[PDB]
């Protein structure tokens, strides 16, 4: 069967600009390729079918081109409701194959993350739990690393990370890093720090506390 | 009026059987075939196959032969997806889409979430996150939602009256249970002046937990 590969899984561009999404096939598919859009909420709708032809209801800003093994989806001017993941689908031969998918994201100025550390809740400790939560909100670009130091020693095990999608308003990102461990493991030390390494700073941002 | 309505979410144990329906309406059911698309959480779309609504003949892809089966009941205009001997890899959202000319998938369903896990239904433990005892123009609060099953859960701040400056992070799996957290950033003059309450509702266990964030001391 044919392998459909979209060389770029992620793509950044400013609003109002022209964007293009490439879709390569392992073999020639004779312009038998369609494009789909999956909004962040999950809903999937058809945009372009048979390489160039637009579907009914699709804005005229969308267009498709390409032939042989290389095809492309092009938006004349990027709109806020166009921020989604786009999949290409061939139908020249069965079985039908979708592409890897390309997520569209908005470009903005770099922003330093606001780091906030939170010691285990008093209510959680009464149940034997002790999760140390560290918030890293509103930053750009997406790439960022977190390091957990406990009494000066780096903790790599037991770290739970979660990243949000690009913020709808200011186009920033946020991460939640939780150090999940029991009350016994928590009371074995006292110095819990949360280091944040980002593009915007040469020196990492540190947030810590003590059990004092 | 053309739409495809699937069944609700499913919770199955490894080895069990699941059946997903796909109600068709607004058009003559025997005029177009029905496709099935799989999407693992955090992954792309995978075309499973399609079934002819006249001959009742399925056409599977490479990695969907043996435990998968397409069926339909024309008298009710509904296509069925069935997966036997469920495995952990089957945990995904399954879409159904009406086939058309030019090999396009049109009028997609809302998708049916299938979760293969041995975990039982568990109510979330909601904990308030107050900052350390100490400065600054703004202050960030938090709310921890730990160990629940299954999805989804809804988290609001002050019953919705506090919407701006809120970051609710996607649920992350840990030992077959979900864990979620949320942060809210407000001015330093409004807290602890006003009350900031965390509202967490888990419909799977009929749980509605309110949790005020109290200062440490």
């Amino acid at each position: 069967d044919i392998q459909m590969t979209q060389t770029t899984s992620s793509l950044s561009a400013s609003l109002g600009d022209r964007v293009t999404i490439s879709c390569s096939a392992s073999q020639g598919i004779s312009n038998y390729l369609n494009w789909y859009q999956q909004k962040p909420d999950g809903t999937v709708k058809l945009l372009i079918f048979y390489t160039s032809t637009l579907y009914s209801g699709v804005p005229s800003r969308f267009s498709g081109s390409g032939s042989g093994t290389d095809y492309s989806l092009t938006i004349s001017n990027l709109e806020p409701e166009d921020i989604a993941t786009y999949y290409c689908q061939q139908y020249s031969r069965f079985p039908y194959v979708f592409g890897g998918g390309t997520k569209l994201e908005i470009k903005r100025a770099d922003a330093a993350p606001t780091v906030s550390i939170f010691p285990p809740s008093s209510e959680q400790l009464t149940s034997g739990g002790a999760s140390v939560v560290c918030f890293l909100n509103n930053f750009y670009p997406k790439d960022i690393n977190v390091k957990w130091k406990i009494d000066g020693s780096e903790r790599q095990n037991g770290v739970l990370n979660s990243w949000t999608d690009q913020d709808s308003k200011d186009s920033t990102y946020s991460m939640s890093s939780t150090l999940t461990l029991t009350k016994d493991e928590y009371e074995r030390h006292n110095s819990y720090t949360c280091e944040a390494t980002h593009k915007t700073s040469t020196s990492p941002i540190v947030k810590s506390f003590n059990r004092n | 009026q053309i739409q495809l309505v699937q069944s609700g979410p499913e919770l199955k144990k490894p080895g069990e059987t699941v059946k997903i329906s796909c109600k068709a309406s607004g058009y003559t059911f025997t005029n177009y075939g029905i496709n099935w698309v799989k999407q693992a959480p955090g992954k792309g779309l995978k075309w499973m196959g399609w079934i002819n609504t006249i001959t009742e003949e399925p056409t599977f892809a490479e990695e969907f032969t043996g435990r998968f089966a397409f069926s339909l009941e024309t008298s009710a205009s509904t296509a069925y997806l069935q997966i036997n001997n469920l495995k952990n890899e089957d945990t995904a959202t399954y879409f159904c889409a009406r086939g058309s000319e030019f090999g396009r998938l049109v009028y997609w369903g809302q998708g049916a979430s299938v979760t293969v896990s041995s975990a039982k239904t568990t109510a979330p433990s909601v904990y308030p996150l107050a900052p350390v005892c100490g400065t600054g123009s703004s202050v960030t609060l938090g709310c921890l939602v730990k160990g629940y099953f299954p999805e989804p859960v809804t988290l609001t701040w002050n019953s919705g009256s506090l919407s701006s400056g809120v970051h609710t992070f996607p649920a992350v799996l840990q030992s077959d249970l979900y864990t979620l957290s949320s942060s809210v950033t407000v001015t330093s003059s409004t807290w602890p002046s006003q009350s900031i309450t965390c509202n967490v509702a888990h419909p799977a266990s009929s749980t509605k937990v309110d949790k005020k964030i109290e200062p440490r001391g």
